[PDB]
């Protein structure tokens, strides 16, 4: 038979499951929605351990519990009464005999020590996975130095002593390959002349691979603190979305410098020279699946002001034609073939968050909060699981590096990029637009001539890579 | 076959912009999405006896990726112009949404309604009369919608089919 | 894209998370703290396949023993560790083994027999003696270093073979 529960009474973890606490989806079962009782309870249940949701309930639950109030509850989930000794037990007793305690030590075998385990490794992951609640909470930190290390008995002792140091290094707080990166690439600008870097004189495919490098970096920082509760939309969105917001930021200022690169070059020849180098680029990062890149590339081409240099596009190869094409078919039908290519190649990869961003804050706003059944209100999980689907799909990704270097000087230069200058945003987009029409004039205008202002060679050294001894 | 109508959502982000087609395209009578599932922005309707399909691009979330606004911008017939009734800054948001839609599109007369939502209960800042004169001098319909009870949000839609229709 | 449900076993202290930290993040990790049940996930490319990889890695120390059958029942492929320079970690091997023949009631489950620690020159444990052990299961043998990288690709994606093979 199934072991005897404590009184629901003296332990509130023991309440029969019921359509009024619980309601499960359509081989562990699925939450659709419950009581926060019950789902600490299932967080942390005897009969088998449930990773997914661990990660799901720590990433989400402050939608609908206070991490105090967390902490109080897996601390009373903890301390579970031990049964009285049976019938059997008693009769020994008795007699002067050792009982056999068979129950007692079943309930502890069974239920006591995985629960408690649970309970442990429910902090464990709390501590190490999302620290920021008590970065942002000392007391809460105290509250949980105080019950780990309060914690008696042999049985937990290991993962005790654990928890305690792996919180203290939290407190105060290297990449192995199966090969070496490759030779770092130069053009025009030779090394440690930054003073001539730019668009043209850089090497394309180095261009390609060091904003692979910062992006990555800017991609892999991002916490799913940042998303949930969509607050990177919010008024507060400088205070708790700083590592998304400088992502976003600078995929905008990359966007932008491509198209005022482009629409500064006056003179024809020299702009198709651009534009082609800026496909190139745009090959570079597919290659190394960056998709941010490649959808940095294609909106700028896709702008206004680059979007209707038809003088321009006319003349870049036909086999650029179709890598730009391609590129672009990326994101029609709501980005159906991105998807399918980011779930097909093999990483490292760059993704392109807005997606996450759209299906995150639909999620929270096209679901209630809580179902009303039987009189009762609970805890719409459902919602929180699609939300944490979304935040492990993020996670998945953040955790491949990169096999390229870093060289210094041009990451120092893609990072001060300031292509706005001091200008506010329409006044900037408003002068990308009225070079355009100074450059390609609306028809019937004609079309002027312009004088070259690159004194350099314009020919591209292509994007294939080199490979000395 | 049928005419499909590809329109596009715009307007400032933070203020419940994407309850309108959430609600539109919603299982109407049970309150529940997912997002992520294909054609999860895609609703065959029947406006004036004519049956046609609406796919509706909604990039709500992205607002920070200014530099893709022109890029999603081109590829809509139609556009909602939305703010939240109790935010003037989105209001005040709409002159410029309508200039780069013009600028985007190359023309002076883009299918358009001008859509004011009501997100939560705090305070209206913008009244009624306010947005009816501002949809005015651009010769525009003016829609109100409840982000709540789905007051409204078939009457945004069908209007803007109707002047995508009537162009 | 295929999903492939992967769990590493073995005695405390082998390297089964080092392992699976390794394959998941290119990082090793020094410190030994002992895991309750952690679980990672991986796309990858594999004989020109997309999969993704369910990692779920387990509890070592004896204090655990009594809740494995859990996770053995929803593994489809078993990583069996041990550590070449820890003679008790290569007897408790067989525990492991018939385990998961119990709870999956079956002789034929995708296992790989992993030799970790490899990058230490102390073996206590002969390539022989583990090669003869996986013959008698019928299951390759792959030495690993979690610190190296040295077999780490090969054990966790011989495993991904066999389950598709399966
Ligand atoms: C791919 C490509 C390139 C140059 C090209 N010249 C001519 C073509 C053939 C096409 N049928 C044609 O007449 N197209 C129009 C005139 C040329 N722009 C190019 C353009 C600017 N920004 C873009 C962002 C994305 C894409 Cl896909 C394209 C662009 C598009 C409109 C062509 C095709
Ligand atoms: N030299 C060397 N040390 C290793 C290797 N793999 C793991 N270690 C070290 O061995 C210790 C235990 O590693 P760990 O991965 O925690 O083992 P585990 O099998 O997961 N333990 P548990 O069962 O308690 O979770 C750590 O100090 C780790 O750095 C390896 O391949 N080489
Ligand atoms: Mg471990
Ligand atoms: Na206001």
């Amino acid at each position: 038979g199934q072991m005897r529960l404590p009184s629901a009474d003296v332990y509130r973890f023991a309440e029969p499951d019921s359509e009024e606490n619980i309601i499960f989806e359509e081989g562990i079962p699925i939450i659709k929605a419950g009581t926060v009782i019950k789902l600490i309870e299932r967080l942390t249940y005897h009969m088998y351990a449930d990773p997914n949701f661990v990660r799901t309930f720590l990433t989400t639950y402050r939608s609908f519990c206070k991490p105090q109030e967390l902490l109080s509850l897996i601390i009373e989930r903890f301390e579970i009464p031990e049964p009285e000794p049976t019938e059997a037990d008693r009769i020994a007793i008795e007699n002067g005999d050792q009982p056999l305690s068979a129950e007692l030590k079943r309930f502890r075998k069974e239920y006591i020590q995985p629960v408690q385990l649970r309970v442990l490794n429910v902090c464990r992951h709390w501590v190490e996975h999302h620290f920021y609640d008590f970065e942002r909470d000392a007391y809460l930190l105290q509250r949980m130095e105080e019950f780990i290390g309060t914690v008696r008995g042999k049985a937990m002792k290991k993962w005790v002593e654990s928890i305690t140091k792996i919180i203290q290094r939290k407190k105060i707080a290297n990449i192995t390959f199966q090969s070496s990166p490759p030779t770092v690439e130069w053009h025009i600008s030779r090394p440690g002349h930054i003073e001539t870097f730019d668009l043209l004189t850089l090497h394309p495919i180095e261009i390609a691979r060091q904003l692979t490098l910062l992006e990555s970096d800017l991609y892999r920082a991002v916490q799913p603190s940042e998303l949930v509760g969509s607050v990177w939309t919010k008024e507060d969105k400088e205070i708790n979305s700083p590592n998304l917001l400088k992502m976003i930021r600078h995929t905008t200022n990359l966007t932008l410098w491509f198209e005022k690169c482009i629409v500064e070059t006056e003179n024809l020849e020299e702009r198709v020279a651009v534009v082609s180098r800026i496909i190139e680029i745009l090959q570079v990062f597919q290659e190394l699946n960056n998709f941010n890149g490649v959808l940095e590339v294609v909106s700028a081409m896709n702008s206004s002001p680059v979007y209707r240099l038809d003088h321009t596009f006319e003349q870049i190869p036909s086999r650029q034609k179709k890598i730009l094409e391609e590129a672009h078919e990326l994101s029609e039908d709501h980005y159906k073939k991105y998807l399918a290519k980011l779930r097909s190649i093999n990483p490292p990869c760059v993704p392109f968050f807005g997606i996450y961003l759209t299906n995150i804050l639909k999620t929270e706003e096209g679901n209630p909060e809580v179902l009303k059944r039987h009189g009762k209100e609970l805890i719409n999980f459902s919602k929180r699981r699609k939300v944490a689907e979304i935040t492990g799909e993020i996670q998945q990704y953040q955790n491949q590096p990169y096999c390229l270097r870093v060289e210094s000087d041009i990451k120092r230069f893609f990072e001060n990029l300031n292509p706005m200058g001091n200008s506010m945003e329409k006044e900037f987009t408003d002068y990308l637009f009225n070079k355009s029409l100074e450059i390609e004039p609306r028809n019937p205008k004609p079309l002027p001539r312009f004088p070259k202002k690159y004194s350099y060679p314009l020919k591209s050294p292509g994007v294939r890579p080199s490979n000395p001894r | 076959g049928m005419t499909e109508y590809k329109l596009v959502v715009v307007g400032a982000g933070g203020v419940g912009k994407s309850a309108l087609t959430i609600q539109l395209i919603q299982n109407h009578f049970v309150d529940e999405y997912d997002p992520t599932i294909e054609d999860s922005y895609r609703k065959q309707v029947v406006i004036d006896g004519e049956t046609c399909l609406l796919d509706i691009l909604d990039t709500a979330g992205q607002e920070e990726y200014s530099a893709m606004r022109d890029q999603y911008m081109r590829t809509g017939e139609g556009f909602l112009c939305v703010f939240a009734i109790n935010n003037t800054k989105s209001f005040e948001d709409i002159h410029q949404y309508r200039e780069q839609i013009k600028r985007v599109k190359d023309s002076d007369d883009v299918p358009m309604v001008l859509v004011g939502n009501k997100c939560d209960l705090a305070a209206r800042t913008v009244e009624s009369r306010q947005a009816q004169d501002l949809a005015r001098s651009y010769g525009i319909p003016y829609i109100e919608t409840s982000a709540k009870t789905r007051q409204g949000v078939e009457d945004a839609f069908y209007t803007l089919v109707r002047e995508i229709r009537q162009h």
